[PDB]
This record gives structure tokens, C-alpha cells and sequence, in this order.
């Protein structure tokens, strides 16, 4: 199910690596979905696919540019 | 394509979500190659990276 990513790394080392890279992996993936998503959407309703997103956690950044 | 005829596509995922959008993958993919090179590699001792989520439980 997991991958047993870090054989050689001591607790803290270890600890550090799985939480942060994690986290970031996560929402490098997460945030990008998101817009992505949001982006392809309101140009145009097109037929949506695949996204393994499931339990959201309220995040959200709908905010506006003058257009210039 | 018929269905989809579009749009606006320069400004759909607003100019103020582009430079965020960027700026938010830039300091994740960063944080991603370089902390874990420091940490593997180094042992995460020349950084020390324990920001303040220290919240790592699972069964107490």
C-alpha cells in the first residue's frame, strides 16, 4: 500500500523525511489539481476524468486580478 | 470543439492565481529536491528543518 521510502535514516532524520516531503508532495499535487481543475472548467464545461482527490480539506484561494 | 467553444483563456484562472499558482509549486518543489538532498545525504544537520509542526502521532 505505502512505499518504504528512507532505509538508512535515523528517527529524527527519518521523521523528517517522510512528514515534510509528504506534505509537500501532497499539496505541490493538491494545489496545482485545484486550479487546474478550476482553470479548464470556466473557459469552457468540458468532460472532466480522473482525479484520486477524495476528503478535501477546506482550501480554497478563488481571489481576482485587475486586468491589466 | 463544438460543446467547448471558449472563451477567455488568457485571463479564466485569474493573473493574481497564475503568480500564486507559480510561486506556491516553486517553493514546494524546491522545499522537495533540496531538504531532502540536505536530509539524505547530510543527515538534515547542516539545516535542522523542525518548523512547528511537530504533531506526528498515530497510535499513543
Amino acid at each position: 500500500m505505502e512505499e518504504l521510502s528512507g532505509k538508512p535514516l535515523s528517527y529524527a532524520e527519518k521523521e523528517k523525511l517522510k512528514e515534510k516531503l509528504a506534505f509537500l508532495k501532497k499539496e505541490y499535487s493538491r494545489t496545482l489539481a485545484r486550479l487546474q481543475r478550476a482553470k479548464r472548467a470556466e473557459k469552457a464545461k468540458n468532460s472532466k476524468k480522473a482525479i484520486e482527490d477524495g476528503v478535501p480539506q477546506p482550501e480554497a484561494l478563488e481571489h481576482h486580478h485587475h486586468h491589466h | 470543439m463544438n460543446l467547448s467553444e471558449d472563451c477567455s483563456q488568457s485571463d479564466i484562472l485569474t493573473t493574481q492565481q497564475r503568480a500564486t499558482m507559480k510561486y506556491n509549486l516553486i517553493k514546494l518543489q524546491q522545499e522537495m529536491a533540496h531538504l531532502e538532498a540536505v536530509l539524505e545525504q547530510r543527515g538534515n544537520q547542516p539545516s535542522g528543518h523542525s518548523p512547528s509542526l511537530e504533531h506526528h502521532h498515530h497510535h499513543h
